[PDB]
């Protein structure tokens, strides 16, 4: 992402939606729930927070934290060997290798019994209230409020209070919008495209950067002179 | 003066009040005058009310620290009202002088006491009790209801009684209690 | 005990009371209450004569993770009178404004 | 500079834990 | 009968128990028998549990009224326990027949009195304090100890001292002090 | 303290009315509310008797992060007759318009 | 009002010295 | 704290005030 | 019980400290007893903390109108602290017995004042006015310095000394 | 439990009752 | 310590375990 | 009330102490 995500609060949201007399019924409940759709249906990285944390394994299995969405990386506390997924049936079950994890619910199984492992997860910028909170990026909140204008508009013409026309409207410029945000919270900044020419220049390839937190995927690969 | 024991048995049969006369060496003249127990129906801001609940004169008894520690042990049952849905001023009037050179404000003739039955609130906190164990939530019920109980002690520590019978009303005064069985039980 | 059958009593009048109102009350919490009166049974009854301290404190600790599980079982509240601060109601006597040969000294 | 009696209680309540009686001698 | 003070001495070296029985006119033939001391190791909910950690009988000290107060200075460290990581509980007994006259309730022989250090306490609250002292944001860790110590104090007085044990070892155990 | 108490009371006084008018507090601010009455009854129990001066700075100075952090809690004033730059209404009154060796003189 | 520790060490030493 | 002597003297009178 | 002068001197070398009683009738049993200097490190709320700056106990001067009024002048180098980024507190005594027709509230034995040393703010004030020649832009660190400064001024008038220090290390001295 | 002498009393007494 | 009727009953039916009649020696 | 055998132990140990 060029841009840097300055965080605002959700009713930022509400002073736009509101200029339009046929939103005027929207509120923070609503709100609440169609940005929340729309930041998954999105699935930005940028939009959530980096945040690391350690637990310890009991026996193959370990408790996970509350505001965990999605895993970068699992890995070993002391060796800091990174972990993988676990294609194995049959973990922690005994008849009569390289370490692994899985995660479904608050509960993570690893491969290892009693050990402890770092988790680099995402989870979602909360305000002084429990709320979410969104990017002032005017693309996010254009995007987001077309978003809930197509919602409130499918309901509204499902009831037959709008013409098919105005929905037709709000779909082509929701989803062009929809487009320029996915593009415009991906595509990489001028110091993301020294990583990723570091990363496709190598004459010699690495290929061990999972082994690592990803930490050398960016490094230059300095070639000496004979 | 001071209060040693201010407290309802958890039977919820007696109203138990235990007031002596502080020992320093200035308070031998000051003696206790009566005690008059009062409730959150019949309040008044200054002194106690002209109708209270009831009403002892100490002097009525042998008459020297006979008079200065004196004990009630009030069947609730007699005063008809709830132990648990009630709230007790106690107003405890001296009688005497103290000798000068005394510190001022201690010479107060007067000291007033609040009395409420916890095990009611007890019994509603431990419903909240278990959220205090799950993580990822907050313990909601367990935080209201240790605010609603430090809400009513502040209020009568610092001497905000109005607000006090404002609250009490608010929260406990529909509280439900077992009524002491009459019939006395075989124990011990 | 005593206690155990006041504890079932309550429990499953609670239990007929929501399928009174209801008609419906989860199996996982009527598993909770079946565990209690089993043991309240078991307690109460010829196989009590098998039960250690251990046994019991084991039985108690296993008993309490039924405490605020449902609505139907509840905490039992106990005649108790301390706290994990208590009160200092010790009273100071000086004595002639004597000290010892280190430390002060009263009656 | 005003004491209260809660004061001369916490007073009290200090020097307590440093005196003892007769028969502790 | 009543507790006059009970807690553990500022040096973290002695447990203070201080007993006496209630001035009451009924009470003149109440005297104290004994005290048991148990951990949350040893806890039962009926009684002093056997094999306690310190029991301690009355008529050995004294050679009346004597009988009717108790003081006692044990060293912790003689009782061969952690002085910051116990909850000793400490029962007490009458071995004595009120009169007849005694109100319905108040004739209870058996006491109790539970008792933690708190300087360990003392010490995680400095520690949340200071982190408040940078950037004044409140851990959340410090929000949920108090909470946790409230629940292990409406535990104590409600008398569901079994779940207070629990919520004891699974969360203040390891304390530094 | 006896200003502990006053804040504290304050506090949850105003709570109570915010939950009588809305119904909802941010929990960011019940936070420091529990932390508010917690440290008074703290200081004003039987663990007062564990802080040195040095405590109390850092006891005093970690309360005043809750000072203005929300309408509840409030910067308490106290009874203040100092200021950064203070007045000077010293009097000059020389004598007989004398001097020193050196300097001016007064009476 | 507030006392710390070292407000009763000077409090019981000045007892001490004057008994 | 910083006592002044007038301070202890009303320290000691209050404590031998229950001679 | 009230300043006369609590000044820091010019030449950045004293400490200006000139105390005297109040002049009305029933002062006359009062007396100053003592000057205690605490700094932004070792202040306490309480009063004047454990091992203070400076302690000053005005009977050794002299040998009764001579002790209703005190001037002090203290090298600030003798007391191991620097002038310029020091904020002196400086507390003051009575050890004496009003009238009882003291009118309620009068009656109080100490008193506080603040000091600092104003010639770091006036070269800051003089360096932006200097930027604020060159275009006529206000710079943005000037009005920060002087708001803080407002800051500082209402904690010390309301007693909020904490916070007051808090400021002053945070902005005046880093 | 502790069984105090009065309660091993206690029992004698009630067992030796039918005796 | 209160003891009532079926706390007897047991405690009976403890001590019937290790006693016999005259019958049996 | 309820015994555990620990309680039987007790009372009938003692009840043979004094028989």
């Amino acid at each position: 992402m060029v841009n840097n995500i300055n965080w605002v609060k959700l009713p930022v949201i509400l002073d736009r939606l509101l200029r339009h007399p046929l939103l005027t019924d929207l509120n923070l409940e609503t709100a609440i729930q169609y940005t929340l759709d729309f930041i998954s249906a999105m699935g930005l990285p940028n939009v959530y927070v980096d945040k690391i944390e350690t637990i310890d394994i009991k026996e193959y299995r370990g408790e996970l934290p509350c505001d965990l969405i999605s895993i970068n990386q699992v890995r070993l506390h002391k060796n800091g060997i990174a972990l993988r997924a676990m294609t194995d049936n049959f973990n922690a079950y005994p008849t009569h290798g390289e370490p692994s994890f899985k995660t479904q619910g608050r509960v993570i199984f690893t491969s290892i019994k009693h050990e402890k492992v770092d988790i680099s997860y995402k989870a979602i910028m909360l305000d002084d209230e429990g709320l979410p909170l969104i990017p002032d990026n005017p693309i996010f909140l254009k995007t987001l409020e077309l978003y809930i204008k197509k919602e409130w508009f499918t309901i509204l013409f499902d009831m037959g209070k709008i013409s098919p026309a105005v929905l037709n409207n709000t779909q082509q410029e929701y989803a062009f919008k929809a487009g320029q945000c996915n593009n415009e919270f991906v595509i990489p900044s001028v110091s993301e495209m020294e990583a990723i020419t570091n990363m496709w220049n190598q004459l010699i390839p690495r290929v061990t950067e999972f082994r690592r937190g990803f930490k050398n995927l960016g490094d230059k690969e300095y070639i000496r002179v004979h | 003066m001071h209060f040693n024991e201010l407290r309802i048995s958890q039977d919820n049969r007696f109203l138990i009040i235990d007031v002596s006369v502080d020992n320093q060496d200035y308070f031998e003249d000051v003696l206790l005058d009566s005690i008059v127990i009062d409730t959150q129906d019949t309040f008044v801001m200054n002194g106690p009310s002209d109708n209270p609940l009831y009403i002892y004169n100490v002097e009525d008894a042998y008459d020297t620290q006979q008079m200065k520690n004196v004990r009630l042990e009030l069947n609730i049952q007699d005063l008809k009202v709830s132990p648990c849905s009630t709230m007790f001023f106690v107003y405890v009037k001296s009688k005497g002088t103290p000798s000068t050179d005394t510190p001022c404000g201690f010479d107060k003739d007067q000291i007033l006491g609040t009395v409420i039955n916890l095990q009611p609130i007890y019994k509603q906190t431990l419903k909240y009790l278990k959220e205090v164990e799950c993580d990822c939530n907050i313990p909601k019920g367990f935080i209201d209801m240790i605010l609603k109980l430090k809400a009513i002690e502040l209020c009568v520590r610092t001497g905000n009684y109005p607000q006090a019978i404002k609250y009490w009303n608010k929260f406990f005064i529909k509280n439900n209690c077992k009524s002491p069985t009459s019939n006395c039980g075989c124990y011990g | 005990m005593d206690k155990m059958l006041e504890i079932s009593e309550e429990a499953i009048t609670r239990y007929f009371t929501t399928l009174s109102q209801f008609g419906y009350k989860k199996y996982s919490d009527v598993d909770k209450i079946i565990v209690l009166f089993f043991m309240e049974e078991m307690l109460a009854g010829e196989m009590s004569y098998y039960v250690t301290q251990d046994d019991y404190r084991n039985i108690v600790n296993a008993l309490y993770c039924l405490a605020g599980s449902t609505c139907m079982i509840d905490f039992p509240m106990f005649e108790s009178y301390d706290t994990l601060v208590h009160s200092n109601n010790r009273t100071f006597v000086p004595r002639i404004t004597e000290d010892s040969i280190l430390r002060s000294t009263e009656d | 500079m005003f004491f209260t009696q809660e004061d001369y209680r916490k007073i009290e309540k200090w020097l307590l834990a440093n005196s003892r009686k007769d028969t502790d001698f």
